[PDB]
């Protein structure tokens, strides 16, 4: 069981103790998608006025 | 009332457990995921152990342990009992095993003690067996060991090689094999009870040392007696001799007892066995509790030396103890958590 | 001296922030109106406890946080709290219409809405650092906000600060004190978008709150002040090497490097002790020993597995009080024979340690008992991947209905996002297998 | 802040609506004068959701008064909080429905329309986010029934991203006073099925056997029927009137309780120990729709205790009945059986407990009225009043088949498995 690393100071003390060895989307994609989400909400609400339209 | 679930319809044990819980009047059965339950009666692979415990104002149990897996295997058990200091690769109640792969692999290792004796000119009889094996086959026995290390690369799931028994203890009248089946339950606080009858199961062929081709005369399993062999059935109802028979047979034959004989290894054996895994399957502070019930078998040698061969996590009674088994279950690992409206069956190992 | 910046997303990223504050506050000794005697440097300072706190001129310590969320009742207790004078306005943000606990709603409808004011209101206290670390972000995966808005906002940080850490601070939906039936739902999506985002998260399941809080503080119905009160405790555990005088964890970007090997597994279980009730008059105190085998105990993890069945990648102790490196290994030798403790071949059995002198402080009159030592552990362990199945299995079973699903689509999200998240679980799921288990 | 808008229609909406008003504004503290005379300070920090605010602290109601003849608004005006009320949103024609679906949907709502729809927009403007709009009314009458849907569908263009909830009598299963009552409730259903996020079902046959059997009125009234569905409502909306956060506004609580849009009818309840009301809220004797639970599956359920009580009792007795009858809630979804608390009782009572089911069993009630409408539409009977008015048949052949397809969807979800 070694300890290793041992580093102390007045607020407290650290240190390690082995006991055995070993044996993403561009800022374009981003609203391009928020873009695609904020159409797809505006085809349903077009699709509902029209048919309330009717 | 209680609630429980049957999720591995293909139990003996369990489907009349779940019978008699239903005839209680006071358990009622929902099916298999109605999270709503108090007992689950889980399958045997993929039980999904991480759901259990979770549903707020509802003490589950569980009737399998979570990790029995590395004892009720075979090659699980093997490096188990090796690497364990609790039981010792020196451990002298276990046949000298190895774990070998085919195409952490004890094969060099085995061949090394195999020329070991017969430069010593000592019996060299290996068996070669594995949990993917079952109807009685995949296992082989030989004293070359290069017809059973071929044999092993004729497979591709990993098998282990055992020194076989050459000196058996055999019955008379027959000159006939045998192994002892023991079942035990553990229950949520981890209290191992030992069903006071057990059962041996038969060879109905004389033991035939000189070839090991015919397995109807060396492997004891209920499968190839009632299915290979004409004379299965002759000197007890289906090849299964129970202790007070087999009592009088010792004490007739060689003066002795049962407890005294035999007994006591087995009780030895199953103690050495689950207390070297509590640590890693106990659920005494776990959010759920878990109760098994397991098959243990054993061999018998001529001095009288009891041998385990394997551990069965999912195993069948004989059919004459059904009835005083399961409800035994249902008042010590069931009942135990889940009280109903208002001597014994087992034999208490303490520890 | 490098800064972090604690987000706080949602009503619970916002309620537990504001226990952690107050927390803060009482262990450095700043006070309600942000005046800290103890601090010498006027206006100014490279000290360790200035990560966490800027300071202004007239001598206040300002912490480093913004507060988010899209309906102003929680935000506005801040702005009303004992520690209203702490924060300047420009730090809260309040939309006026939440997310009803629909993750697709905080993520597509209202987050776009929003998403630019808040990271506007981030770089302002961004410009204010010489050197910045990264991100904690604090936040709930059943709220609409917590799920929706955190994940956008995760994505967006990825790319305003490419290369600081982030930090998160996650609570695990429980039902009994859960909001939403679709808080499965809103877990696997915010989840799946995160994911590739955080460099370590804590989970903490609320239902493990919920208990701790029941069997060792007497509490017959514990509310969110008490599970915040008990949360605000670990997270100040967790982060007191960021604030405070060592060698160990004094960087987000040692966070990872300790404790996450893998950058999938990133999700390390945090389990405290001792938790004793203030109403035992006293309590013959523990051991080093003791506390330390009580990190150990399912009952008290954060998040209830069971760590024998799953192996271990990397293990942190972090002590608090009067604690030496010898009873420590003493500990460590003689728990490690009593205990399942199985680390992974490719990684060193082996336990990092910090200590601190100063022991656990306390809120005057909450449930804790001030004790004079306490001990935190980080344990990366393959059994966390326990409450994903749990969660996993709730997702199937609502999904196989197409259950709710009508309210996601309905605010612009495909059903597709649905099976995709799902199958991202499923693979992480499946690597946790590969990992901890034969 | 999260303001709702109230809208009651016809005879009977109006006056179920009035003593809803009366029962919350005691519950508030207000007075029939509008000024408030409470003791709590939890009586005005949700003030706002069903209060407009004005002038020296009197606070009015946010409430649309609707129908096609003067009598019944005048009773209203005549009651004890008749005063209460903006006199500016009694909007009211002369000529009545007659009983017609057409005439309260297509010919004498038609001009009365508009003009509340101007109250409506008013009223909507002035608040500082809209939340979503309640209409209390019949589905047997006219008005109501014919006009009533009009309005939501009128609002729906408007605010069409704005939460729509009812509370809807619907015909009884053996009583009734008009002949014609099938042919208005199935195309009344019609346009709810299609343009509500959550209607409440009430039945007044089931009303009253709790009035007679339970509270022992002697001689019950639609007076007394009434006061069960005020304090009914009261109940249902103490989360959304009260410091909380379980279903606190409109869309969180359709959110928790709507899996499938269409499946939006709801079974109320009501009780009066705590072992006791949570055992009386399940019972189907204090149902206020005449539906049997025990012949269905709950999808979701939403049950509200107010007073003072052990949270702990309540939390340990509300999981006692899931999981003593398991088989009466749908398996696939988890955690469907949400409880809020709130400390305000209502007045008489100290512990209530209000019930808000959404179970299959309520195709019951739509297959009772599809039973008698297909009894009169086969032959045609009293269609020639409705086609004189303008409509055509399909618009029947329509209404029924949407009916008839949600009860084949209530039994679809009746008998899934996981
Ligand atoms: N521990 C703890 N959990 C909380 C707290 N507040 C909410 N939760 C939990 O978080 C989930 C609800 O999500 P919230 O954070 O309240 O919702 P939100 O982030 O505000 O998002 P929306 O309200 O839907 O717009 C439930 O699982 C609650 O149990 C809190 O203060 N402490
Ligand atoms: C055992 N199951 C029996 C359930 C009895 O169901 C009910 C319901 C009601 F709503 C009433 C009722 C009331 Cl309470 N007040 C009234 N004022 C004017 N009309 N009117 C009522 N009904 C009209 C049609 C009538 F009187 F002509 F029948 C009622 F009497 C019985
Ligand atoms: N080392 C050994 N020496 C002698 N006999 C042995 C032996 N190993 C196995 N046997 C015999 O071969 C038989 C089959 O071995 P084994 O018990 O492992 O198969 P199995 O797994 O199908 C039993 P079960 O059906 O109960 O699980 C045993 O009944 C035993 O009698
Ligand atoms: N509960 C209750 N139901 C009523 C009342 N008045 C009428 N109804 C019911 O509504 C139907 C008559 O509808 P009504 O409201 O008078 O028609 P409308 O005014 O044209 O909408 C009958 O089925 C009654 O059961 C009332 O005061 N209370
Ligand atoms: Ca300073
Ligand atoms: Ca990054
Ligand atoms: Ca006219
Ligand atoms: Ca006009
Ligand atoms: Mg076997
Ligand atoms: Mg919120």
């Amino acid at each position: 069981m070694e300890v290793i690393e041992l580093n102390k100071c007045t607020s407290g003390q650290s240190f390690e103790v082995i006991l055995k060895p070993p044996s993403d989307p561009s800022l374009e994609e981003i609203q391009k998608k928020l873009e695609a989400a904020e159409e797809r909400r505006k085809y349903q609400e077009a699709e509902l006025l029209k048919h309330l339209a009717e | 009332m209680y609630t429980f679930v049957v999720r591995d319809e293909n139990s003996s044990v369990y489907a009349e457990v779940s019978r008699l819980l239903l005839a209680t009047g006071q358990w009622k059965r929902l099916r298999k995921d109605n999270p709503r339950f108090n007992l689950m009666l889980g399958e045997r692979n993929r039980l999904p152990f991480g759901r259990l415990g979770h549903e707020p104002g509802l003490v589950q149990l569980v009737n399998y342990y979570r990790g029995a897996d590395k004892l009720c295997r075979k090659a699980s058990l093997v490096k188990l009992i090796k690497t364990s200091p609790e039981l010792s690769e020196s451990c002298t109640w276990f046949p000298e095993s190895y774990v070998i792969y085919p195409t952490t692999d004890e094969r060099e290792v085995f061949l090394a003690a195999y020329n070991r004796r017969r430069e010593g000119r000592e019996g060299n009889v290996w068996i070669a067996k594995s949990s993917a094996g079952a109807k009685g086959e995949g296992i082989l026995i030989s004293s070359e060991a290069s017809e059973l290390l071929d044999f092993i690369d004729e497979q591709g799931q990993v098998h282990v090689i055992q020194k076989y028994l050459e000196k058996p203890l055999l019955l008379e009248p027959g000159h006939r094999k045998f192994d002892i089946r023991s079942w035990v339950l553990v229950d949520h606080l981890y209290n191992i009870y030992l069903y006071r009858e057990g059962v041996l199961r038969t060879s109905s062929e004389p033991y035939n040392s000189a070839n090991f081709q015919d397995k109807t005369c060396h492997l004891t399993n209920h499968c190839i007696q009632k299915e290979y062999s004409k004379n299965y059935g002759r000197y007890e109802e289906g090849n299964e001799m129970f202790f007070e028979e087999f009592n009088q047979y010792l004490m007739d034959a060689l003066n002795t007892t049962l407890e005294n004989s035999i007994l006591l290894q087995i009780k030895h054996i199953i103690r050495s066995c689950l207390m070297c895994i509590e640590p890693a399957i106990s659920t005494k502070h776990l959010h759920y509790q878990s109760f098994q019930l397991f098959g243990f078998d054993f061999m018998v040698d001529e001095e009288l030396k009891v041998w385990l061969i394997e551990v069965n996590g999912a195993p069948a009674c004989a059919q004459k103890l059904y009835a005083e088994l399961c409800q035994g279950i249902v008042d010590v690992a069931i009942s135990s958590v889940f009280p109903l409206a208002d001597t014994s069956i087992f034999i208490k190992l303490h520890h | 001296m490098r800064e972090c910046i604690s987000i706080h997303v949602g009503q619970a990223g916002v309620q537990i922030g504001n226990a952690c504050w107050e927390l803060y506050c009482l262990e450095h000794g700043i006070q309600p109106d942000g005046q800290m005697p103890s601090d010498k440097t006027i206006g100014g300072g490279d000290d360790s406890f200035n990560t966490f706190f800027s300071e202004t001129g007239a001598g206040k310590h300002v912490p480093r946080a913004v507060f988010v969320d899209l309906e102003p009742t929680v935000i506005d207790e801040v702005r009303t709290g004992t520690y209203r004078q702490l924060f300047h306005p420009e730090q809260l943000i309040t939309g006026k219409e939440d997310a009803a606990n629909n993750y697709a709603r905080g993520h597509y409808t209202i987050g776009k809405e929003i998403i630019d004011l808040v990271l506007d209101r981030i770089r302002k206290l961004a410009d204010q650092c010489t050197g910045l670390q990264g991100f904690l972000v604090f936040h709930s995966f059943g709220g609409g906000t917590g799920s929706g808005f955190t994940s956008l906002l995760m994505e967006r940080l990825s790319v305003d600060y490419g290369k600081k850490s982030k930090l998160e601070f996650s609570i695990y939906p429980a039902p009994q004190v859960s909001t939403a039936v679709v808080e499965p739902y809103n877990s696997i999506l915010t989840t799946h978008t995160t994911l590739e985002h955080s460099d370590c998260a804590f989970m903490v399941d609320n239902e493990a709150i919920y208990d701790i809080c029941r069997r060792n503080l007497d509490i017959e119905r514990p509310t969110y002040t008490n599970l915040n009160r008990l949360i605000s405790q670990i997270v100040s555990s967790i982060t007191a090497s960021l604030r405070f005088d060592g060698a160990l964890n004094v960087d987000l970007t040692e966070f990872q490097t300790n404790l996450v090997p893998y950058p999938r597994i990133h999700f390390p279980l945090a389990t405290y002790a001792p938790v004793i009730s203030a109403e035992k008059a006293y309590h013959e105190q523990l051991s080093v020993a003791e506390i330390t085998n009580a990190c150990f105990e399912p009952a008290n993890q954060m998040v209830k597995c069971d760590p024998r069945h799953g192996k271990y990648m990397a293990c942190c102790l972090l002590y608090r009080g009067d604690v030496v490196p010898k009873d420590v290994n003493a500990a460590i030798a003689t728990i490690k024979t009593k205990r399942s403790i199985q680390f992974v071949d490719w990684c060193p059995t082996g336990f990092k340690v910090g200590i601190n002198y100063q022991p656990p402080t306390v809120v005057p009159g909450g449930d804790l008992a001030k004790v004079q030592r306490a001990v935190c552990m980080l344990s990366n362990t393959t059994a966390i991947a326990e409450a994903w199945a749990r969660l996993d299995h709730k997702f199937d079973l609502m999904y196989a209905k197409r259950a709710f699903v009508h309210w996601y689509v309905g605010e612009g999200m495909e059903e597709g996002e649905f099976s995709e998240a799902r199958e991202d679980m499923a693979a992480l799921e499946k690597d946790y297998e590969e990992v901890g288990v034969d | 802040m999260r303001e709702i808008v109230h809208i009651q229609a016809g005879q009977c909406g109006n006056q179920i609506g009035a003593k809803f008003w009366e029962v919350i504004s005691d519950e508030h503290g207000i007075d029939p004068t509008g000024s408030y005379h409470g003791d709590s300070d939890l009586q005005l920090e949700r003030i706002n959701v069903y209060y407009n605010e004005a002038t020296g602290n009197k606070y009015v109601p946010r409430a649309i008064l609707v129908d096609l003849e003067p009598g019944t608004m005048d009773s209203v005006r005549s009651g004890p909080f008749g005063q209460i009320f903006r006199p500016d949103n009694f909007v009211f024609g002369q000529s009545g429905a007659g009983n017609n679906w057409a005439k309260g949907h297509y010919t004498e709502g038609a001009e009365l329309v508009d003009s509340v729809l101007d109250v409506v927009r008013k009223e909507s403007e002035s608040c500082d986010c809209l939340q979503g709009f309640q209409l209390t009314h019949s589905l047997g009458g006219g008005t109501g029934s014919g006009m009533g849907t009009l309005l939501i569908s009128k609002i729906r263009e408007e605010y069409p991203d704005r939460i729509m909830n009812t509370f809807s009598v619907m015909p009884s299963p053996k009583v009734s006073d008009t002949v014609v009552e099938p042919y208005n409730a199935t195309l009344s259903v019609h346009q709810l099925v299609e343009n509500t996020d959550e209607t409440y079902c009430i039945d007044n046959e089931a009303l009253y056997d709790i009035c007679f059997r339970t509270l022992k009125l002697t001689t019950p009234t639609y007076g007394d029927l009434n006061h069960l569905v005020s304090a009914t409502m009261s109940g249902v909306t103490t989360c959304l009137r009260f410091p909380g956060q379980l279903n606190a506004d409109l869309r969180k609580l359709a959110v928790n309780m709507v899996p499938f849009p269409r499946l939006h009818f709801f079974m109320p309840g009501f009780a009066p120990t705590v072992p006791e009301l949570t055992q009386q809220m399940f019972d189907s004797k204090n149902m206020m729709a005449a539906c049997d639970p025990r012949h269905g599956r709950y999808l979701t359920v939403a049950a509200i205790f107010r007073g003072r009580m052990s949270m702990k009792e309540v939390d340990e007795q509300m999981l006692n009945v899931q999981n003593k009858n398991s088989s009466y809630f749908v398996e696939w979804i988890p955690n469907n059986v949400k409880t809020a608390v709130c400390d305000i009782p209502p007045r008489g009572l100290k512990m209530s407990a209000t019930f808000i089911g959404n179970s299959t069993a309520i195709q019951e009630l739509f297959k009772r009225i599809s039973e008698q409408f297909t009894a009169m539409f086969r032959r045609k009977a009293f269609l020639h009043w409705y086609t004189g008015e303008g409509m055509d048949e399909m618009e029947f052949t329509e209404a029924e088949s949407n009916m008839n397809d949600l009860v084949s969807e209530y039994q679809q979800y009746q008998d899934a498995t996981a």
